RNA sequence: AGCUAGUUGGUGGGGUAAUGGCCCACCAAGGCGACGACGGGUAGCCGGUCUGAGAGGAUGGCCGGCCACAGGGGCACUGAGACACGGGCCCCACUCCUACGGGAGGCAGCAGUUAGGAAUCUUCCGCAAUGGGCGCAAGCCUGACGGAGCGACGCCGCUUGGAGGAAGAAGCCCUUCGGGGUGUAAACUCCUGAACCCGGGACGAAACCCCCGACGAGGGGACUGACGGUACCGGGGUAAUAGCGCCGGCCAACUCCGUGCCAGCAGCCGCGGUAAUACGGAGGGCGCGAGCGUUACCCGGAUUCACUGGGCGUAAAGGGCGUGUAGGCGGCCUGGGGCGUCCCAUGUGAAAGACCACGGCUCAACCGUGGGGGAGCGUGGGAUACGCUCAGGCUAGACG
């Protein structure tokens, strides 16, 4: 299989390029408890039709760039702005924790 | 190796009796038979409250010094018993009678314990056509045993067999008392033996 | 064995410490700081600076004695 | 918040076990309903119903004790000695097939929502299927 | 290359082979492709030694090479036998 | 707690407080002594104790107890660390083995020997 | 606590077996981060190993995988493959020769010297086996490997006799002076016959070669041994190394003399300052045993970092509270999706080990054969109770 992931557009500020949000849910080794683990990932996208706010389905390629090694098969969900927001938000804290 | 040395104190210290002279532990002589007491000055002391540990350790060592054994190969084969399926107490017993002197001793080719690993060790038992010297020989059921040929004339083993014409061998076992034979049948259970043993408490000491 | 080279040593009481370690001028000459005997504890006997206490000292290092006499 | 509602039936059921009272009342789910059941089937309890509480389904829950006992401590003797949910919402476990958890070496039992249903441990060895790790009952 | 070859386990004095398909620039002990026999040289056992036929001879036709030992053990439990 | 916090956090692992500066977990260490002398125990006991301010080859400071009952030991006497706390003596870690380099076989010891290193006494 | 400027993305090119910010030219100005970045420290990583009831924890020696580095650093070349362990160049660091201009080197290969250090091995024999590589082949090479050497370094196996033998010698020790202990131990009788010498003596090794068969299959023949005259078998054949720890409690095993908080012992409580079951000695005993104890280090016991499985009024411990962000967590009903989760199938989980069974070395360790299990992960299918998700409603929560 050519790895098949869920995630959600976070942002484009970009020629050709999405970045994409996997929560992938995995168990703990160790204390039960699942965890809402998130990794950013880097698309390749040959169209820019993909806009801020898509959840889509990331595949496993052939790498285009260091670190970007995933093409968008297609679009699930258009426009939910609300997982999009959480991302943006906890961003902007990030620039209120250090000092 | 072998304990060496001292034996029917071992039996004093134990206060019950081990049979481990054989005769002479069987004549009224083992100590046990004529003094029944502890070894060394305080054998006649007002008794100390044996602490719960030692007990378990004082069967420990009936148990071990029963058969004749260094403590580690015992370790080893109570080891044994732990992994094997089963009554761990009754196979690990099994698997100790199952040695070779044991055999030996049992079948009456000897009439004491050290006696017949002695006689294993020179060279003289045979095991199903080839001779053995090894007392940690672990004999499987169905297997026949026999003395060797040009060691078939020794007066010892002749007279020992004699002792043993007429009275009773071990149910697992059974012997050929003309041609100097014997075989081991079944692998021996608890009840099939008459022993000082309660191997419990020596399981339970080995735990730790 | 008891291997026995004590120094049966006089000595004048110089500088009370804590512990009733005594610095002992000695008769035969340097002050170290040497404690009491178990004996003088168990009976609760006071020395004060200003008796000439016997000071049993050991031949290794005279920088510790043994005050044994009551004063 | 009424967090977890089974933990929450579960304490109610202990409660009512401690202080003796037959009956006691506790809010109305499917999961509840069914975990009743199953509880009712294996014999911890003499039955259930649902009734009303102010326009609010409600579930009785008609208890069961052993019989009243002798010499001090009257207390009647207890037939849920100790009840407690393990998958505690959050730390939520699962286990399979060659995973579930012989309970007091079978004289209580586990309950396990599986694929097939709600059911029970035996039940659940036969069918041979695991699941999520509710509660434990002894 | 991709050579047939015996493989030294067992002891001192005590030998013991296994007939196996491996890569040329592998140690005698090495991570082999496929365990596919065995052979005892003390004669010991009645059943000392036994290949799997059919795999072997799998190898040989993929390309594989026996080394001389390997060939000669192939030979006595017939596989490069023809019928 | 709650698994939760566990998970945010962990749990602060046990880091074992090494007993015994002998460095690298050196099982001994032989060192040269700079002061061959006596010390004072405690509150509970009394008895002048025979130590030795000793320098190693790992390079500290530290003081070690001699065995025995009639020790040998000068000063730059090469010397090799036990290690192992005895009780009384404050700042003390380390013992003296007795039996090898300038820690020789205490005599007139005919029973505890090994911990010591004292040789046989050949039997009439 | 912020880091980042080839740094993130782009177009083109170059480079490459091949993608690529690998690199370059130019444009965009991002990217990652408290779901722990960067920095520091530490560290090969694993199959494993030890432990542990398990979960774990620690460890990663050998043995197998894979990386990385062959004085330190940097680079290429050649080739199928290196940025090349016993191949190159160059700078630095060092040891060697120098007719002072300059070269030689690299044992983290076996063996050993040297140093550190508590501590670690023979400047060993062999190409016989297996593997390597060349060669048509014979053959040649092989410190891979096979073995021997040394070390109780670890594990296992065996010897240091056994059968008699006094209501109890001596020796030595206590005594309540009768006696007891040591102790059937000894001596002495009988027997055996490790050591030891002689007689033989391997299995490991049948190929590659040669001929008949076509140089195929198949058939016959020959040569081949480091271990090693070893193992082992045949005959004889001597009673033929016992030690170390502890002895107050834990903890198995107690008395006497010496000594007087001294000398000392100690793992902790602690013993010792005149009758010490704790110190030195002597017997006795106990533990194991060709070993036992000390020390280091790890796990256990510590459910004393607690997931199984601990707590927080007074013992360590609730922050001074509020609001509030991420996050975590969530009522009832119905439906779908099926991500979690479960199940079934398979693919994988190399071998070695660990586990069972059986077999082999006279047993065992060791070693082989065969099985089984195996957490996890991939794929195909399903299940839908439970979380998640999307949709609709509901009023028990909340708000008004
Ligand atoms: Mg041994
Ligand atoms: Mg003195
Ligand atoms: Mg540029
Ligand atoms: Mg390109
Ligand atoms: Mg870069
Ligand atoms: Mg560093
Ligand atoms: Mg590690
Ligand atoms: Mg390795
Ligand atoms: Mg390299
Ligand atoms: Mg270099
Ligand atoms: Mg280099
Ligand atoms: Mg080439
Ligand atoms: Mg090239
Ligand atoms: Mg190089
Ligand atoms: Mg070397
Ligand atoms: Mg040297
Ligand atoms: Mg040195
Ligand atoms: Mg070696
Ligand atoms: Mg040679
Ligand atoms: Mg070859
Ligand atoms: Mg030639
Ligand atoms: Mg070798
Ligand atoms: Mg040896
Ligand atoms: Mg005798
Ligand atoms: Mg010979
Ligand atoms: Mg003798
Ligand atoms: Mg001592
Ligand atoms: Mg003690
Ligand atoms: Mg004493
Ligand atoms: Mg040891
Ligand atoms: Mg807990
Ligand atoms: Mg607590
Ligand atoms: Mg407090
Ligand atoms: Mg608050
Ligand atoms: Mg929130
Ligand atoms: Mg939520
Ligand atoms: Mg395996
Ligand atoms: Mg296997
Ligand atoms: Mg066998
Ligand atoms: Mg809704
Ligand atoms: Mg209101």
């Amino acid at each position: 299989p050519k790895k098949v992931l869920t995630g959600v557009v976070v942002s484009d500020k970009m020629q050709k390029t999405v970045t994409v949000l996997v929560e992938r849910q995995f168990p703990h080794p160790l204390y039960g408890k699942v965890i809402k683990r998130s990794k950013k990932y880097l698309a390749h996208d040959p169209e820019e039709k993909y806009k801020l706010g898509d959840v889509v389905e990331i595949i496993e390629s052939r790498p285009i760039s260091k670190r970007k090694r995933f093409r968008v098969l297609r679009l699930v969900e258009s426009g939910r702005m609300d997982l999009v927001e959480k991302y943006l938000i906890r961003r902007q804290n990030y620039e209120s924790l250090s000092k | 190796g072998r304990y060496i040395g001292p034996v029917c104190r071992l039996c004093r210290r134990e206060g019950v009796k081990l049979y481990l002279k054989g005769e002479r532990c069987y004549s009224p002589k083992c100590a046990m038979e004529r003094r029944p007491y502890p070894p060394g000055q305080h054998g006649q002391k007002r008794a100390r409250r044996p602490s719960d540990y030692a007990v378990r350790l004082r069967e420990k060592q009936k148990l071990r010094r029963i058969y004749g054994i260094s403590e580690r190969q015992f370790r080893n084969l109570f080891e044994e018993a732990s992994k094997k399926k089963g009554v761990t107490g009754s196979v690990f017993l099994g698997l100790l009678e199952s040695r070779l002197d044991n055999v030996v001793y049992r079948l009456g080719f000897a009439v004491s314990r050290r006696q017949a690993r002695q006689l294993v060790r020179h060279g003289h038992i045979t095991v199903n056509g080839r001779r053995v010297d090894l007392p940690s020989y672990r004999v499987r059921p169905g297997d026949e045993i026999a003395v060797a040929e040009k060691s078939r004339n020794l007066e010892l083993i002749r007279q020992n067999l004699e002792a043993m014409k007429g009275r009773k061998v071990g149910p697992w076992l059974s012997l050929d008392v003309e041609g100097m034979k014997g075989k081991f049948l079944r692998l021996p259970d608890r009840e099939d033996l008459a022993l000082p043993v309660n191997e419990q408490l020596v399981i339970e000491f080995y735990s730790r | 064995a008891k291997e026995k080279d004590t120094i049966r040593t006089e000595g004048v009481v110089t500088e009370a410490l804590p512990n009733a370690t005594f610095r002992v001028k000695l008769d035969s000459g340097p002050e170290i700081l040497a404690y009491i005997s178990g004996k003088m504890r168990m009976h609760y006997i006071r020395i004060l600076p200003g008796d000439r206490v016997v000071v049993e000292i050991t031949p290794y290092d005279p920088t510790r004695g043994r005050i044994v006499y009551r004063k | 918040m009424l967090t977890d509602p089974i933990a929450d039936m579960l304490t109610r059921i202990r409660n009512a076990t401690r202080v003796y009272k037959e009956s006691t009342d506790v809010p109305a789910s499917r999961f509840k309903e069914e975990i009743l059941r199953i509880l009712a089937r294996e014999g911890f309890i003499k039955g259930y119903e649902r009734v009303d509480v102010d326009g609010k389904p409600y579930l009785r829950v008609y208890l069961k004790y052993g019989p009243r006992r002798q010499g001090p401590d009257p207390r009647p003797e207890q037939v849920i000695h100790h009840i407690r949910r393990i998958s505690k919402p959050g730390r939520r476990v699962y286990v399979g097939v060659k995973e579930i958890p012989r309970v007091r070496r079978g004289l209580g039992i586990a309950i396990l929502s599986t694929s097939k249903g709600v059911l029970t441990d035996r039940e659940a060895r036969k069918l041979g299927v695991g699941g999520e790790l509710i509660c434990e009952v002894w | 290359m991709v050579k047939i070859r015996l493989a030294r386990f067992g002891s001192k004095h005590n030998p013991h082979y296994r007939i196996v398909v491996t890569d040329a620039r592998r140690k005698r002990d090495g991570k082999y492709i496929e365990k596919i026999g065995y052979y005892d040289p003390r004669k010991t056992t009645p059943d000392w030694l036994k290949v799997d036929v059919e795999r072997a001879r799998y190898w040989l036709s993929v390309g594989a090479q026996p080394t001389d030992t390997a060939r000669r053990l192939l030979r006595q439990a017939g596989v490069f036998r023809q019928e | 707690p709650t698994i939760n916090q566990l998970v945010r956090k962990g749990r602060e692992k046990v880091r074992k407080k090494s007993k015994v500066p002998a460095l690298k977990g050196a099982p001994f260490r032989r060192g040269v002594c700079t002061v061959v002398r006596t010390v004072t125990p405690k509150k509970p006991n009394s008895a002048l104790r025979k130590v030795a301010k000793v320098r190693l080859t790992s390079g500290y400071e530290v003081t070690a107890y001699i065995p025995g009952e009639g020790h040998n030991l000068q000063e730059h006497s090469v010397v090799l660390i036990r290690g192992g706390r005895v009780k009384d003596l404050p700042g003390v870690r380390y013992h003296i083995v007795r039996g090898v380099y300038d820690a020789a076989g205490v005599k007139d010891r005919k029973k505890s020997r090994s911990k010591y290193g004292t040789k046989k006494p050949k039997e009439a």
